[PDB]
């Protein structure tokens, strides 16, 4: 059981079931403690009711986003393994497991890691497969052997030294990673490729265009 | 041919034809021993995606 998990039942059992209850959705009860991290003015860990609007996080706790909210290109919400949201989605979703899940994404560890327009979105999902290329615990063959696949690929990606059909490779790439592994870091591995490629699709290909036109 | 024009005629009456014009021997005409390179493009198969082998 997860410490968090853990640290809230005696409270729980004092307070009883109920009160921890009515706090969020239905199903999607308590408060939860919210790790606002990147590019925002005041970055914080804080505890805050479930079902929390993830501009209102943003905006109270964090201190908003650095150079304002129309600054803001995308949010991680719930750790690296949960898939990236554009702005136009954050905007009006909500932090919980269910509406997060409606929004292509999880809550996952509830950990946001804000993104502004003068990020660079590929580079930052390259550093995250690189990090799970580096903590793979390689028994398992998709994992040990597409993982690392992946990271070359999106190494490549970051310069644009590809061509875009391969983008739709990668895509099946992960697909095949996903569900076929041991455990979930596969999955980990997988969705935020996906996520970067259900979003940002038009800045791999415009990359690729720039990187075969500078080399003729 | 380097026939001479009169061994022509005859050739050409006693064939009935103007043998000159459709002659079994050939000369430059034909393609050179020599060729560039070819490319010799790929089939259908060769694709990044969308072709898993149970489909084909
Ligand atoms: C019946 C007699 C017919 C006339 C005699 C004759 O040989 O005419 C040659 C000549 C041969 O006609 P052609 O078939 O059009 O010439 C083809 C040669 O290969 C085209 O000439 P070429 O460059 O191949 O030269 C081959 C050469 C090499 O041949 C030889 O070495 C023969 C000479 C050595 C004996 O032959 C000759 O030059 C002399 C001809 C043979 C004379 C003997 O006849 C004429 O020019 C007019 C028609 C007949 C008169
Ligand atoms: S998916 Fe899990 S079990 Fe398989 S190699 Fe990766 S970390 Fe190991």
């Amino acid at each position: 059981a997860n410490v968090e998990t853990v640290a809230v039942s005696p409270t729980i059992c004092r307070r009883g079931g109920a009160w921890f209850a009515s706090f969020g959705r239905e199903r999607n009860s308590g408060t939860k403690l919210f790790n606002i991290s990147g590019h925002v003015n005041h970055p914080c860990t804080v505890e805050e009711e479930m079902s929390v609007p993830l501009k209102e996080l943003i905006e109270k706790h964090a201190g908003g986003v650095i150079g304002g909210w129309d600054n803001l290109l995308a949010v991680i919400p719930g750790g690296s393994s949960t898939p990236l949201i554009p702005k136009s989605v954050c905007e009006t979703v909500l932090m919980d497991f269910d509406a997060l899940v409606q929004a292509q994404t999880g809550l996952g560890t509830a950990a946001v890691i804000v993104m502004d327009r003068s990020t660079d979105i590929v580079k930052a999902i390259a550093r995250l497969i690189e990090f799970y290329k580096h903590e793979s615990c390689g028994q398992c063959t998709p994992c040990r052997e597409g993982v690392d696949w992946m990271n070359k690929v999106m190494a490549r990606f970051v310069k644009g030294d590809a061509r875009p059909a391969e983008i739709d490779s990668l895509w099946e790439i992960s697909k095949q990673i996903e569900g076929h592994t041991i455990c979930a870091l596969g999955d980990g591995a997988a969705w935020p490729v996906q996520g970067l490629i259900r979003h940002f699709r038009p800045e791999l290909e415009e990359r690729m265009q720039q990187f075969a036109l500078q080399h003729q | 041919a380097s026939a001479t024009r009169v061994i022509q005629l005859l050739r050409n009456w006693a064939s009935g034809r103007d043998l000159q014009a459709k002659l079994q021997l050939r000369y430059q005409e034909i393609s050179k021993r020599t060729q560039p390179p070819p490319k010799l493009p790929v089939g259908p198969s060769h694709k990044l995606s969308n072709n898993y082998y149970c489909t084909r």
